[PDB]
């Protein structure tokens, strides 16, 4: 049947997680975004010649709520852990969100991507950040907020990750 | 058929749209095409000229309420009041007919502004209020006097949940949620304010929104705390006192909160419904398979039905749509605020505040207002509640200490170890 990939995005409220979802789902017509519609976070996309739908669940604005994410993660098929390179607080919270989704899943090799967003005031280095992703046995991709670089990469690489998981039985 | 084109003025861009409709009587002349002339973008000064134009009410109908509800994202209340006064005093040398027109509009605008956003007016606007007061006395303008009057005028056992009737519990939680939702200042929910909450220097930003979230978290905490035999002592992951509880006893606590949640659903306190439901779906409670096993099927059906209501499926369509024994129980509503905060943060990132020329992108403000406007009317609905504090349930609620996530994960593993 028709495949549907469900990806969850985590990070602290200020990493511009919203900017990543909008830039991916909407290209030249980002202005025509309606936040209330049922279609709002669903895109019919061609992944590797295969026709497939994607759903993106973003905790934008809802980061202070206590229990709600537990059900977002359970069950979401894909996971994108986003941090801002310029700050230390959001990169430190990566550890909190990492165990948080594992506290809901018993899967070490669950589809995952560690990503840095937003260089003039970059406090973090690409050496100390890579020393956390590959230690979690997970690929690392550097993204830019407004330039539209590695935007499609992170949503396509993760969709393949769950395509690989859906095959495994 | 619709004709649409753009026009420009002083320091603003306008889009004019004219929609011709077919007549009532199929043989009658064409009705005059519905005209619409909306400000698209402009400088602050131009917005105020458009706000104090007599045509605006009838043409660009949503401009006035949109501007008043969203102006704190690109201005301050004192300044906007200042510009209205700036433009009025500038029309003192004008022909006396045009001054009388604009003054009338100014009164109208400022009345509506005071009526729908009263917390905008305080000590900060004293000078602007004096200027208007003096303006009205100089110009000989003859409710004018009404407007001036109204402007001047500005440790609890978590297991004791069982000891109270669920409908009473729901009433009591609604009371706390209703007052906080009434105290909500919608402009604080704007993406450009709420989205920047975590930035250093923004710790006291949006206090009315935070209180809404804190109350949500107490309820979620209450549920989690209550289902576990758990009472929090300190911040430490081992600083918890646990009541011993058999699985059928723990099931009764689960069924208790399910009934509470259902009663909140009856009262249309959707915020608390989602707090209870989330807590019962959270990892340290979802793990308790033995406890859920002792739960009545009737209770599980209700619970499943409550969960479907607040699913993320199709952009929360099921919870978004719901908004659109007892004596004299007034009708109210308390929405889950998160969904609104998500929309506004998302909407904040979809548009730049300013255009390349430096104009205020009012397009963004209209979209923001579509959400702000909706929760403004839900506040009006929320006033239809009529409930009274029950001091014992209240007292039980305040002495209630939520666990940390590390405390709840640890306890869950103690009371029901993994097989």
């Amino acid at each position: 049947g028709p495949a549907l990939h469900k990806v969850i995005m985590v990070g602290s409220g200020g990493v511009g997680k919203s900017a990543l979802t909008l830039q991916f789902m909407y290209d030249e017509f980002v202005e025509d975004y309606e936040p209330t519609k049922a279609d709002s976070y669903r895109k019919k996309v061609v992944l590797d010649g295969e026709e497939v739908q994607i759903d993106i669940l973003d905790t934008a604005g809802q980061e202070d709520y206590a229990a709600i994410r537990d059900n977002y993660f359970r069950s979401g098929e894909g996971f994108l852990c986003v941090f801002s390179i310029t700050d230390d607080e959001s990169f430190q919270a990566t550890q909190e969100f990492r165990e948080q989704i594992l506290r809901v899943k018993n899967d070490e090799s669950i589809p995952f991507l560690l990503v840095g967003n937003k260089n003039d005031k970059r406090k973090v280095p690409l050496s100390e950040c890579q020393l956390r992703a590959q230690q979690w046995a997970v690929p690392y991709v550097e993204t830019s907020a407004k330039t539209r670089e590695n935007v499609d990469k992170v949503f396509f690489d993760l969709m393949r990750e769950i395509r690989s998981r859906k095959t495994e039985d | 058929s619709v004709s649409v084109w753009d026009e420009e003025e002083d320091g603003a861009t306008f889009t004019v749209t004219s929609r011709q409709y077919r007549p009532l009587d199929p043989l009658a002349p064409l009705p005059p095409p519905r005209s619409s002339r909306r400000l698209r973008a402009g400088t602050l000064e131009a917005l105020v000229r458009h706000l104090l134009d007599a045509r605006t009410a009838g043409a660009d109908m949503m401009f006035t309420p949109a501007l008043l509800a969203t102006h704190r994202a690109f201005t301050s209340t004192p300044a906007l009041f200042g510009l209205v006064a700036d433009r009025l005093e500038a029309l003192e040398s004008y022909p006396p007919g045009e001054l009388e027109r604009t003054t009338g509009v100014a009164i109208s605008v400022l009345s509506t502004w005071l009526a729908s956003h009263p917390e905008d007016f305080g000590s900060e606007v004293k000078g602007q209020l004096d200027r208007l007061e003096s303006f009205l006395l100089r110009t000989g303008y003859a409710g004018s006097a009404d407007l001036i009057r109204n402007l001047r005028a500005r440790p609890a056992d978590p297991t004791d949940v069982l000891v109270f009737l669920a409908d009473h519990l729901a009433e009591q939680l609604t009371l706390l949620d209703a007052e906080l939702f009434l105290n909500l200042i919608p402009s604080q929910c704007l993406g450009g304010l709420w989205g920047h909450r975590d930035r250093p220097g923004h710790s006291h930003l949006c206090p009315s929104v935070r209180a809404t979230v804190t109350q949500f978290n107490k309820v979620a905490g209450a549920v989690v705390s209550s289902v576990l035999g758990a009472t929090s002592i300190g911040e430490g992951p081992r600083e918890v006192t646990v009541r011993p509880l058999r699985p059928p006893q723990r099931a009764r606590l689960l069924e208790k909160w399910i009934r509470v949640a259902e009663e909140c659903r009856l009262l249309r306190n959707f915020s608390s419904v989602y707090a209870v439901v989330s807590a019962l779906q959270s990892s340290p409670i979802h793990r308790l398979r033995a406890a859920w096993g002792e739960t009545t099927r009737d209770s599980l059906r209700v619970f499943s039905s409550l969960c479907q209501i607040f699913s993320e499926e199709d952009n929360y369509s099921q919870s978004r749509e719901l908004l659109t024994r007892s004596g004299f129980r007034g009708g109210g509503v308390v929405p889950y605020l998160g969904t609104f905060l998500k929309d506004l943060v998302m909407l904040d990132a979809a548009s730049k505040d300013e255009l390349e020329n430096g104009y205020i992108n009012f397009d963004k403000r209209r979209k923001e207002f579509a959400i702000l406007s909706e929760l403004l009317r839900l506040q009006k609905e929320c006033r239809g509640y009529d409930l009274r504090p029950n001091s014992d349930i209240q007292q039980w609620l305040q002495g209630l200490q939520p666990l940390t996530e590390a405390q709840s994960h640890r306890v869950s593993c103690e009371v029901e170890p993994p097989g």
